[PDB]
């Protein structure tokens, strides 16, 4: 068992531009590498078998380099198909052949704020103890954001847990959901409910609030 | 007092997880290539073994085998045994391997002695033979690359064995008007 | 036309067993070295298992051998994985793949062709359909004549579900969220889906979920 490590963890570049990912091992693989394309939800699709030996199917863009230790898979222009997880792996030192840990590239944007949206329990949640209120972020670019929960304005650790959708197809955004679960007596004791957000597209953290 | 000298060992760490493999057949070249699977990964030495099976007449067995400071600080101990290969082979008898020679052990068998404008021996990296036509017993014999004693970065190497099964091939002496006899081989 | 096609996923409880298929066509089967490789849940590849088109040369991953077995029949064009004595770590999709040619010391170990997996659960939860709740769009969930309307599908264990709004009418502006699980040990989803304010009223908008494990198809109408 060598190690694959892949480099860098995630990368984010703008469609038509050019995309370098590194693969390094642990020990010499002597150009006994491949590398896999993995749309999400789907399986993976050979790449790059030997190191430089394009597979049949492949487009052109796509390139690899690389001896021993060190390896990069470049494409030259970008498009909107390829935009995936990349995966090494090396079949040189067996058993296992192993995998690294993928490179994510995502589709660079302008940058988008977030729609917020706050949905209060629906009374036939509120027929069981399990009032959950769900705060939703629409469409917004990077997926790097922070979100709060304040209830009568009092903050929240671990009462809430967030999903992020991947990044869409069409205009390149992501979307958030936060869904704060807790018993409807804490429900029914509190009164305004207030979820904050903070954004790159944002001047100032936006808060947005129900009462009862 | 120079002389030829005989000698004997299978392993020298905990073996029955072999982890066989097959030999690469390129159409009638049989290959064992240990260049990338002995250098030292897992902390611990693993036991690899290549199994090269002859059913049919005239198959070129090749056995390559990095050398001592092929690449840097990855075979500063490599060893090979039987260093007259393929001269001399490795032949298993009270579960010790015993060196025995292999133009007596198949008879009739020719070794050229230079591979490829180089040495066939293990001082090249390389050894290549080629099984005659006919072989009337079947027979095992062995050779080992011993990489277990390198150590890097606190890793130790691998002891590659190569198995040489042949088979009885050639057919019966008799409808072979070209081997019998009388003016022939 | 390359076809393989797993079968035989499933939920089963710690130290339970479970069998895997993969039917193949489109090729020529008896020349292909077949795997199994899995793939946790946000985690990268991880081969478990590998079977040469001689049947001598199996290899299995350090952490599953002793419990899996794989097996191949050449006449029917089809590969197997038996799976006993299951860990916790094991829950992963997986996946059918082929390497072209027999399995030798060295060279050209690559997977030349895929199939699309199946999902392998190890809990030692029993299966539950999901309560179905709605999010009704208010006029404090509306930013600019858009308004954002969902329904919440709380408490049903294993994965997968599927969301389709009005029978599949619906396809812009729809997002399903993947599902995250919570401290219970079951898993929870939101299905969001904005759309103009005008229409509200006069269009219903009914999700439909699918609990396939369960067997629990639900359809929940939103109104404010």
């Amino acid at each position: 068992e060598i190690v694959m490590t892949q480099s860098p963890a995630t990368l984010s570049v703008s469609p038509g531009e050019r995309a370098t990912l590194s693969c390094r091992a642990s020990q010499s693989v002597s150009s006994s590498l491949a590398w896999y394309q993995q749309k999400p939800g789907q399986a993976p699709r050979l790449l790059i078998h030997g190191a430089s030996t394009r597979a049949t199917g492949i487009p052109t863009r796509f390139s690899g380099s690389g001896s021993g230790t060190e390896f990069t898979l470049t494409i030259s222009s970008l498009q909107s198909e390829d935009f995936a997880v990349y995966y090494c792996q090396q079949y040189a030192n067996w058993p296992p052949w192993t995998f690294g840990q993928g490179t994510k590239v995502e589709s660079k944007r302008t940058v988008a704020a977030p729609s917020v949206f706050i949905f209060p329990p629906s009374d036939e949640q509120l027929k069981s103890g399990t009032a959950s209120v769900v705060c939703l972020l629409n469409n917004f670019y990077p997926r790097e954001a922070k979100v709060q929960w304040k209830v009568d304005n009092a903050l929240q650790s671990g009462n809430s847990q967030e999903s992020v959708t991947e990044q869409d197809s069409k205009d390149s955004t992501y979307s958030l959901s936060s869904t704060l679960t807790l018993s409807k007596a804490d429900y029914e004791k509190h009164k305004v409910y207030a979820c904050e957000v903070t954004h790159q597209g944002l001047s100032s953290p936006v808060t947005k609030s129900f009462n009862r | 007092l120079s002389y030829e000298t005989t000698e004997s060992g299978d392993t020298a760490v905990s073996e029955d997880s072999y982890d066989k493999y097959a030999s690469q057949n390129t159409n009638k070249e049989y290959v064992c290539d240990f260049t990338d699977q002995l250098k030292p990964t897992e902390s611990g030495p693993k036991v690899k073994k290549c199994e090269v099976k002859v059913n049919e007449p005239l198959i070129k067995v090749k056995i390559i085998c990095p050398l001592k400071g092929s690449v840097e600080k990855l075979y500063d101990n490599i060893e090979y045994v039987p260093k007259k290969s393929p001269y001399v082979v490795l032949t298993k008898e009270e579960t010790k391997l015993k060196e025995k020679l292999l133009s007596k052990l198949i008879y009739g068998l020719l070794i050229s002695p230079t591979v490829n404008e180089k040495e066939n021996n293990f001082k090249e990296g390389v050894i290549e033979f080629t099984l005659p036509p006919v072989v009337h017993k079947a027979t095992v014999f062995y050779f080992i690359c011993d990489n277990s004693k390198t150590e890097d970065d606190n890793k130790k190497g691998n002891r590659g064995i190569v198995e040489v099964y042949v088979e009885p091939y050639g057919g019966s002496l008799k409808e072979n008007l070209y081997f019998q006899g009388w003016s022939h081989p | 036309d390359v076809q393989l096609v797993e079968s035989g996923g499933g939920l089963v409880k710690p130290g339970g067993s479970l069998r895997l298929s993969c039917a193949a066509s489109g090729f020529t089967f008896n020349s292909y070295t077949m795997n199994w490789v899995r793939q946790a849940p946000g985690k990268g590849l991880e081969w478990v298992s590998s079977i040469s088109t001689n049947i001598r040369y199996i290899y299995y991953a350090d952490s599953v051998k002793g419990r899996f077995t794989i097996s191949r029949d050449n006449a029917k064009n089809s590969l197997f994985l038996q799976m006993d004595s299951l860990r916790a770590e094991d829950t992963a999709v997986y996946y059918c793949a082929t390497i072209a040619g027999p399995l030798s010391l060295k060279g050209d170990f690559f997977f030349d062709s895929w199939g699309q997996g199946t999902l392998v659960t190890v809990s030692p939860a029993s299966t539950k359909g999901p309560s179905v709740f709605p999010l009704a769009p208010s006029s404090k969930s509306t930013s600019g004549g858009t308004a954002a309307l969902g329904c919440l599908v709380k408490d049903y264990f294993p994965e997968p579900v599927t969301v389709s709004w009005n029978s599949g009418a619906l396809t812009s502006g729809v997002h399903t969220f993947p599902a995250v699980l919570q401290s219970s040990g079951l898993y929870s989803l939101s299905s969001v889906v904005t759309v103009p304010s005008s229409s509200l009223g006069t269009q219903t908008y009914i999700c439909n979920v699918n609990h396939k494990p369960s067997n629990t198809k639900v359809d929940k109408k939103v109104e404010p």
